């Protein structure tokens, strides 16, 4: 875990998530996908404590998929984010809390708008034009404050994202082995293979 | 806090200051520390503010239900027994230090309760951070066979000692007089010896001083 | 604190904020974080205020004694090493300093030295130091080229502090700008973030996260 | 284990005008929840038209003032009775404080006087010697209460010219000694209301080219 | 506290000082540490005021319910109930209790129950912080089958010394006399006992 | 790791002549890192306004909880809850979590629709009601707010004057606190109109 | 770094129209054990100063020796040792204050709270406090330990500010001090009944009273107190 | 330890038990806690065996050097030397010493020096862990100007009680009589004192 | 600091040392030379506590240079390594020890042999065919156990070294920003600029 970013542009939400899984002094894997598709137009990236992350992601995934089958209907990104926040808000006062931070990128088909939510392990939800968890934010927020515009295209968003990854690769102490980038828009979720 | 209780001829009087603190900051300059458990049983509370209010309301509620059940006016010893068993059960974690007083068919009474659940009996008592300042006055001026007006004077003097000399106490003096055969009289702000002096200047700003970005009407209706 | 200084075609830019903090209490908004050692040497301050203020002033006295004894202005390397050797003697005692010794000499040219209280001493072209250093790096790195004009370099330095001033809770107040050339340092004014932010937001079109 | 430090409470305040400067401080001295003295001055005339106050731990405060007063004395002996300028005093105090960097004087220090151009000057220090000249500074227990009020009323922060769309700031101007004393008195009465360690009395030392004048005002004693 | 209970010819007498402390501050200088759990079964309370109070109230309840079903309980029975509470809750209690009662068959009896919750039947018992200073005196002066006046003097002199040396003890010396005649309360003020 | 000062923020409420004002900053951070500049801390249930400072997750949770409770109240009572009653509901709900509390500093503000009286109240994290004629403060810059309010405030201010006073109180207090600021909102509340104004403040 | 072993409790004092009064009980406590009963904690220096000391007694005895030595040293080569160049209360205090602060700064304090009461050569009343931290302050009334919490409130009812001092006589002042000593005996668990009292007057000089006792005590109401709540017997 | 020193008509008597402990083990059951610092100035030692020993040896050295220059030292002088060592090294010492000596001018004198290093001149003094149990007894029984036989009985009865209650005390009761006649050592065995 | 390697081959000693200087969550520099020339045929690399490293290296450098001027003679690598070890052996029982680990690569001109010494901050000296300090050794020692031969050329040694750097770049958690490589042989010390 470690680096997860998110950028909402005019017509899409773009999520970037590091590929490294490190344990001790060994990088065990360099192709890890730190994300789950909750629904056709909703993607969730995650970072935090080992084990907790995937266990939580898949648990949320199962619940949203259950809802979809029951109602034959897709929950809005806002509704999914509120469900996720409440689960984390319960968790923090449990015997053993989930130590997982998430970004939820979705395209609301009723509003025809992209939406990005940042939720930490305490259950602190905020809707944002761009988001980050962990130490990444200390570089990317100021960078995006400068270069981000609300009316950008998906291509402009990807170039803006390349600028973030370059900065992180230059100044971050750890080798996070690049990122997997995914785009969420009106046509659903797709992965950029060459980044 | 500073709180006191003083017995007299035909009843009992309790008093309290009106300062509430958060560390060195005065949160409330005129809070009410005198609490009604039943019409003629009143409680002065020091310690954790929420705990004194919550424990006094709970027992007060149960005393009312008990009074209705038994078709009798409630007794001070019942409130005392219920408070102490509740506080003991929580091993001091409910930080309520109370002076319980009142009149009932048995007579007039004065007790104190500590957070861990121990109770005392006395003719004069004082609790809180300014209890030593108050008790110094009580030990100096108290006597057997006090009148009503003498006991009020002694009680308020003991509270004043706390107000002036204790940093955890200040502002005003509240009093409650519980006499046998009469209605209890709650004297809110019986003394107000700490009125703020006129300010040197009016800090009313010229309209338009504050820079505004947006305006909008908020909808409160359905 | 956020302080930076970077080397480029036209010399050195040095930019700092002006906030001082005691926990979450904002102690000052008008603090001076650049100390003018001589007409060709500057020192930036980050970390303990007293530590920085006291020892960099002291550094200035040592640099003056050098030019009296040697009849020649002290090198940036030698000046930085006086400070680094001093704080190394105190290593472990609890001094807190992140400083940058920026200046020009004939033998060295424009030079920047990072010196901190653990005894680290590094020559380099770009450094950002302070609690908000990462926010400054984000903007500075992503816009930096060696061939920047004096006008563009001054703005980038100013804009990088503004970026950090905005995001970092323990940075802010105002931006102090300096430009170091072969002829010495030149002050380029105090710029209050209270006005600068809105001016930059409007003119540049940036800071879209903020309610306009 | 022995704790060499203590907290004696109180608060101080310095404001600079065009041809004058004031250094105010309450006269209350405390430990924990007890009042030690209702009138114990901590603002001192140190000679050469320099007034000084070191608020916090009084033992360290008195020690510092004593050492600085002595520093002024030896400055005269060593430099032919030359007047110690306020800027030179400030630098000297930094070295006094930083001399004990690893066993600090637990005090927020403020000095006031006139600079070498005759204009009002206030310098303020942290416990280990960092200093800065300002128009305005509150120090001590109630510094966090008073300082933002001074930002607003002395430096006109967040105040814009009415009708200018929050584009033109309220212009900076020097305040008259009458206006400054109004702000000092209102600052201290406000601090007295909400801070338990502040009260009893207010003593202001005013510094002009003619010398050092004093003014005293009663504060609430609760 | 300084407390004691002493058996004698006609029954038993309980004795106690009247000081309650919160640190070095005296919260109550007229405390009643001698408490009734039954008509002629009383106890002296030392240790935590809240703990001993809560215990005594539970015991008083148990003996009242005992009396309703089986008639007057023995002093041994009362001590057993105290023990049961003190022993089973030893981790959460700070209570040193002396139990004293008068039967007509068994006459005067004294049981002491220290911190652990053990029971010890004795001719006389001393307890509380101030008792340490009078072990020597009481051992040398106690005699079995004393008279009422002798036992009152024995307790008065003993507690006077305990009060003199122990800062945690003081105020008045309360006593409770348990005999076939009935229950008698005695009080003795500083001006008397201090100059013994 | 002090729950009440991780995210930061402030709320202040004041009374005027036949009106009340309640204001809050917009910052939400994670210690030094500023994260959001749109995080409003004032909510309303009918005509009763509630401001909440402290740990942001609990701010959100309590809002959702009091919306829940006031909605059921209205369905059963067939009327909007009043400020005095809502104040009691807040106190009960907070004390219910006595030994595992919400790390919050709530502030109630509103005008009783029956009597027309302006009402404000404050609470600690554990439920203790703090009623006041003049003003209530809350948050990481409470000391600053206390000092600003105590000096600037005067009784019976008109809605337009009260706006200036409460705004200047919040702004100058926020500027002396690292964890507060990043924008501000002020609600001016009259008997049957409410005006919401966003303030221009320094963004550092 | 120390811990106090044998300790003395409250020292109380106040100013009146012509001079100052100071008092302290004769007890030397050893924790909760009331060990020593013949301890004098008021120590006169000359005929114009009395130093009252609370806290550690071993450190008190050290301070006694210092004051005793100060008198000796002042007399050396001093023809006016019993006249113009006699030891003033202000000199004695400043010396002690210096020592106290120096010892705290060396992390090895004299574990005491000290009140220096006396009358200056010009007739002015002197009353000032100093403790183990080197903290100093002055007030119309001063008290240490429990005295600060219980005596000061009572003494301030007589002299609440500077203007009340001329209006207060030695009879009224002594009465308040003796009353305060009684209150401390009721409430302080490390106090004794026996105490000493000293009056330093600008006309009548130093009057040192030994073996005083607390008296006129109210204990009779105790007979009426039964149990802790419900007990009727 | 239980130790005491008592002045009387003809001079002063020092008394002590003979138990030395390392935990609950008795390292020495025949210890001599009464030690000579001068011909007719002796001390009782309580607290750390090593500390009190090292102090007594230094004092004995100081008084031997005092005597060589200025003749016989007073008992007060001896106490002052003990104090000086105990007070100045209070952080590194655990020593409770009673000093007792016989002058011809001053007769019998007793000085007690507790942990802090303070000095207290008394008619009699008690110290050590076992002294706590006999404060009551000794206060009630001590009289000024007792005879030799009365003082011996007073010490014997007192230490007997201290020994009875204190586990840290026991063995024999040693005594040292200081008068104008000279120095007399006394010993009393368990079989005698236990059944007092 | 962090990664310092050393390989002794037939006719030379090759030292590789990471270029990164990291402090907190920021890589302050990516071109740092963690080495000092003690004498014309003796090079010392170093890694450890901030400040201590350079202060110690330059102190040793000054002493060896002083010796060279005094005797007009170059100390053997063995002699220099023994001097360095003794300084560290003194240091470890000082009030504040130097927390510096070093590798000393030298060419003995009298023996015509390359020599590599590994010395840790305790003053633990060993002569080795290949050496490493810190976590690097946990990968490189086993790798070199397999691929190293005693008769290799300088070019073969550099290829062997490339194999180590590749392994570290693959499996190490932190980004150490590559290495500066230097060769010590009969002709002295020179730097490989393209690695
Ligand atoms: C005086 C003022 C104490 O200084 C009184 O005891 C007073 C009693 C009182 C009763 C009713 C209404 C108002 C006031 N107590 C307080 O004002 C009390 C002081 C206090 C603070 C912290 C404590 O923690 C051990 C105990 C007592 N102040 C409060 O209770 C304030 C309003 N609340 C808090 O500070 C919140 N605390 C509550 C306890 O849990 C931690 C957070
Ligand atoms: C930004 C604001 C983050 O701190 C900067 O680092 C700033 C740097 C600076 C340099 C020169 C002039 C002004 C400002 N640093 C501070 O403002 C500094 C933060 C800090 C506090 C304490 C520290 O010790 C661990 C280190 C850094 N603030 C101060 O120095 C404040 C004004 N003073 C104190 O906290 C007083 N302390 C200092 C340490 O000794 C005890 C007393
Ligand atoms: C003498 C005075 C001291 O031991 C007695 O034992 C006395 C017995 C007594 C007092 C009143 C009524 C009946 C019997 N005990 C006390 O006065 C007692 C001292 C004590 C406190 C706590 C203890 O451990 C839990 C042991 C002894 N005083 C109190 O209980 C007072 C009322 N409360 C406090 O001091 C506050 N305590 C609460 C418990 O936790 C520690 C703080
Ligand atoms: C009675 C027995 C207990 O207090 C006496 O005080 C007795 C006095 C005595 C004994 C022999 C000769 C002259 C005087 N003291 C001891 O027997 C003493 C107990 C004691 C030990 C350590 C202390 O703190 C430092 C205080 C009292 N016993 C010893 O000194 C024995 C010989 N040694 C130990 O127990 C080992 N100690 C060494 C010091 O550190 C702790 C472990
Ligand atoms: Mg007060
Ligand atoms: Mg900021
Ligand atoms: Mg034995």
């Amino acid at each position: 875990m470690d680096i997860i970013l998110g950028i909402r542009v005019q017509d899409s939400v773009i999520l970037a998530s590091s590929k490294a899984v490190t344990r001790g002094i060994s990088v065990l894997k360099d192709s890890d996908d730190k994300t789950r598709q909750l629904s056709p137009h909703t993607l969730m990236s995650f970072a935090g404590e080992a084990g907790d992350t995937v266990q939580f992601a898949e648990y949320i995934q199962a619940n949203i998929q259950l809802y979809s089958i029951r109602e034959d209907y897709e929950l809005s990104p806002q509704a999914v984010s509120s469900f996720v926040r409440q689960e984390l808000a319960k968790s923090i006062r449990s015997r053993r809390p989930y130590q997982v931070n998430v970004l939820i990128g979705g395209y609301d088909k009723k509003k025809n708008k992209p939406e990005l939510y940042q939720i930490d392990y305490l259950g602190t939800k905020v809707e944002l034009p761009y988001g980050a968890h962990g130490y990444s934010g200390f570089y990317t927020f100021s960078l995006l404050d400068h270069h981000y515009r609300p009316d950008m295209t998906t291509e402009e968003g990807l170039d803006l994202l390349k600028l973030c990854v370059q900065e992180l690769e230059k100044r971050m102490p750890m080798d996070f082995k690049g990122v997997i980038v995914k785009i969420v828009d009106k046509d659903g979720i797709r992965q950029v293979d060459d980044f | 806090t500073t709180i006191v209780g003083v017995k007299f001829n035909n009843g009992v009087v309790i008093a309290a200051d009106t300062r509430s603190t958060q560390g060195p900051i005065v949160a409330d300059k005129n809070c009410a520390k005198l609490h009604r458990i039943s019409p003629k049983i009143w409680c002065a509370g020091a310690g954790t503010a929420a705990d004194t209010e919550a424990v006094t309301q709970l027992i007060g509620s149960n005393i009312e239900l008990h009074s209705l059940y038994t078709s009798r006016e409630p007794r001070v010893v019942s409130a005392l027994q219920m408070l102490k068993q509740h506080l003991f059960k929580y091993q001091g974690h409910i930080g309520a230090y109370l002076i319980v007083a009142g009149v009932d068919p048995t007579g007039s009474h004065l007790f104190s309760i500590h957070a861990h659940g121990s109770t005392d009996v006395g003719y004069y008592l004082s609790l809180g951070s300014g209890s030593l300042a108050a008790m110094a006055v009580l030990e100096s001026h108290w006597k057997q066979d006090l009148t009503k007006e003498e006991a009020i004077k002694l009680a308020s003097d003991a509270i004043q000692a706390g107000i002036w000399n204790d940093l955890g106490s200040g502002s005003n003096v509240d009093v409650c007089v519980m006499e046998i055969g009469k209605d209890a009289e709650y004297l809110r702000n019986y003394l107000t010896p700490n009125v703020r002096e006129e300010k040197q200047k009016s800090y009313k700003f010229p309209r338009g001083t504050t820079a505004v970005l947006k305006e909008s009407i908020v909808n409160i209706c359905d | 604190t956020t302080t930076l200084a970077f080397r480029f075609q036209g010399g050195i830019i040095v930019a700092v904020d002006s906030r001082a903090t005691a926990g979450n209490w904002v102690a000052s908004q008008t603090v001076k974080k650049v100390i003018e050692i001589n007409p060709f040497l500057l020192g930036t301050m980050a970390g303990g205020v007293a530590d920085c203020q006291f020892w960099e002033t002291w550094l200035g006295s040592q640099c003056r004694l050098h030019e009296l004894r040697e009849k020649e202005r002290i090198s940036v390397a030698a000046a930085s090493k006086i400070l680094s050797n001093l704080v190394y003697q105190y290593k472990g005692a609890g001094l807190s300093m992140g400083t940058m010794i920026c200046g020009y000499t004939r033998k060295e040219g424009p030079t920047i030295y990072y010196v901190d209280s653990d005894g680290t001493r590094l020559k380099g072209d770009i450094f950002c130091v302070g609690s908000g250093q990462t926010f400054a790096y984000g903007v500075l790195d992503s816009n930096y080229k060696w061939d920047l004009s004096v006008e563009d370099a001054l703005y980038l330095g100013k804009r990088s502090i503004l970026a950090a001033a905005h995001r970092d809770a323990y940075s802010g107040g105002s931006v102090n700008l300096y430009h170091v050339t072969e002829d010495g340092w030149i002050y380029h004014g105090n710029h209050d973030v209270g006005e600068l932010f809105w001016k930059v937001k409007e003119e540049e079109g940036s800071f879209n996260n903020v309610i306009g | 284990q022995f704790n060499p430090y203590g907290d004696n409470g109180g608060t101080i305040l310095g404001i600079a005008g065009e041809d004058f400067a004031v250094l105010a401080g309450d006269t209350r001295n405390i430990t924990d929840y007890s009042i030690n003295s209702r009138y114990e001055p901590k603002v001192f005339d140190c000679g050469d038209n320099i007034v000084m106050s070191a608020n916090g731990f009084a033992a360290d405060g008195d020690a510092l003032v004593k050492r600085f007063k002595n520093s002024v004395k030896w400055y005269h002996f060593d430099h032919n009775d030359k007047k110690l300028s306020i800027n030179s005093a400030a630098r000297n105090i930094q070295h006094l404080l930083y001399g004990k960097r690893f066993f600090p004087y637990y005090v927020h220090t403020i000095i006031a006087g006139l600079d070498e151009d005759g204009k009002g000057a206030v310098y303020s220090f942290d416990p280990v010697g960092s200093y800065e000249r300002e128009q305005c500074r509150a120090g001590g227990a109630a510094a966090s209460l008073i300082m933002p009020f001074l930002d607003n009323q002395v430096n006109f922060k967040n105040q814009y010219e009415p009708g200018t769309n929050g584009k033109v700031k309220k212009p900076l101007k020097y305040l008259s000694v009458e206006e400054v004393i109004k702000l000092v008195r209102d600052s201290f009465t406000s601090a007295t209301e909400r801070h338990i360690q502040v009260g009893d009395g207010l003593e202001i030392l005013i510094v002009t080219k003619d010398g050092v004048r004093k003014e005293f005002y009663e504060l609430k004693r609760d | 506290t300084s407390i004691m209970a002493v058996t004698f010819k006609d029954g038993v007498i309980l004795g106690a000082d009247s000081r309650t402390t919160t640190g070095a501050y005296i919260a109550n200088r007229v405390t009643d540490k001698l408490t009734r759990v039954h008509d002629k079964i009383w106890c002296c309370r030392s240790g935590s005021a809240a703990d001993t109070q809560a215990i005594a109230d539970i015991v008083q309840y148990h003996l009242e319910l005992y009396t309703s079903q089986y008639g007057t309980p023995s002093t041994e029975t009362a001590a057993s109930v105290f023990k049961e509470l003190c022993y089973e809750n030893k981790d959460n209690l700070t209570a040193g209790i002396i139990v004293a009662g008068y039967d007509d068959k068994n006459k005067g009896e004294v049981y002491t129950i220290p911190l652990g919750g053990s029971v010890h039947k004795l001719p006389y018992a001393i307890a509380g912080s101030g008792s340490t200073f009078i072990y020597g005196y009481c051992d040398k002066n106690f005699r079995e089958n004393m008279s009422k006046e002798e036992t009152v003097d024995f307790i008065k002199h003993s507690l006077s010394q305990a009060i003199k040396w122990d800062g945690s003890s003081g105020g008045v010396i309360r006593m409770v006399v348990l005999t076939a005649a009935g229950v008698e309360r005695l009080i003795f003020y500083p001006d008397e006992y201090e100059q013994l | 790791s002090d729950p009440s000062s991780i995210n930061g923020g402030i709320v202040v409420a004041m009374t005027g002549k036949d009106c009340v004002a309640i204001a809050c900053d917009l910052r939400l951070g994670s210690q030094s890192l500023g994260v959001s500049n749109k995080f409003e801390k004032i909510f309303h249930y009918g005509h009763v306004f509630l401001g909440i400072t402290g740990l942001a997750t609990d701010v959100t949770t309590l809002n959702e909880m009091f919306r829940y409770k006031t909605n059921l109240y209205k369905l059963k009572e067939e009327r909007a809850i009043e400020p005095e009653t809502f104040t009691q509901l807040v106190s009960s709900s907070l004390y219910e979590r006595r030994f595992g509390p919400y790390f919050v500093g709530p502030v109630v503000a509103g005008i009783n629709s029956k009597s027309g009286k302006p009402f404000i109240a404050g609470f600690d994290l554990i439920g203790c009601i703090d009623e006041a004629k003049d003003f209530i403060v809350s948050g990481t810059a409470s000391d600053q707010l206390f000092g600003m309010c105590e000096s600037l405030y005067e009784p019976n201010l008109e809605p337009e004057d009260l706006f200036e006073t409460i705004s200047q109180a919040l702004l100058n207090a926020a500027d002396r606190d690292a964890l507060s600021g990043w924008g501000a909102v002020v609600y001016i509340i009259k008997k049957d109109e409410v005006v919401k104004r966003y303030l221009k403040m320094r963004q550092d | 770094t120390q811990q106090p072993i044998v300790t003395g409790t409250s020292v109380i004092s106040m100013k009146y129209d012509n001079g100052v009064i100071i008092a302290a009980d004769n007890l030397g406590s050893y924790g909760s054990l009331l060990r020593f009963n013949g301890v004098e904690r008021l120590i006169p220096v000359g005929d114009n100063t009395v130093v009252g000391i609370s806290g550690d007694i071993s450190d008190m005895q050290h301070i006694e020796r210092l004051l005793k030595d100060l008198v000796t040293e002042n007399a050396y080569d001093n023809p006016l040792a019993d006249a113009e160049e006699a030891l003033e209360p202000s000199y004695i205090f400043e010396y002690l204050a210096t020592v106290m602060y120096q010892r705290r700064s060396k992390m090895n304090p004299l574990w005491n709270a000290i009140i220096v009461a006396g009358v200056q050569s010009n007739g002015d009343q002197f009353l000032r406090y100093v403790n183990l931290l080197g903290v100093t302050y002055s007030s119309p009334t001063l008290a240490t330990g429990f005295g600060a919490h219980m005596a000061n409130p009572l003494l301030r009812k007589v002299v609440d500010r500077e203007s009340d001092i001329p209006k207060t006589t030695v009879q009224v002042a002594e009465e308040a001090i003796v009353n305060a000593m009684r209150v401390l005996y009721y409430r302080d668990a490390r106090s004794s009944r026996n105490f000493s009292l000293a009056i330093i007057d600008k006309n009548t000089g130093l009057t040192f009273k030994k073996n005083l006792q607390v008296e006129n005590m109210k204990w009779d109401f105790a007979k009426d107190i039964k149990g802790y709540g419900t007990q009727k017997i």
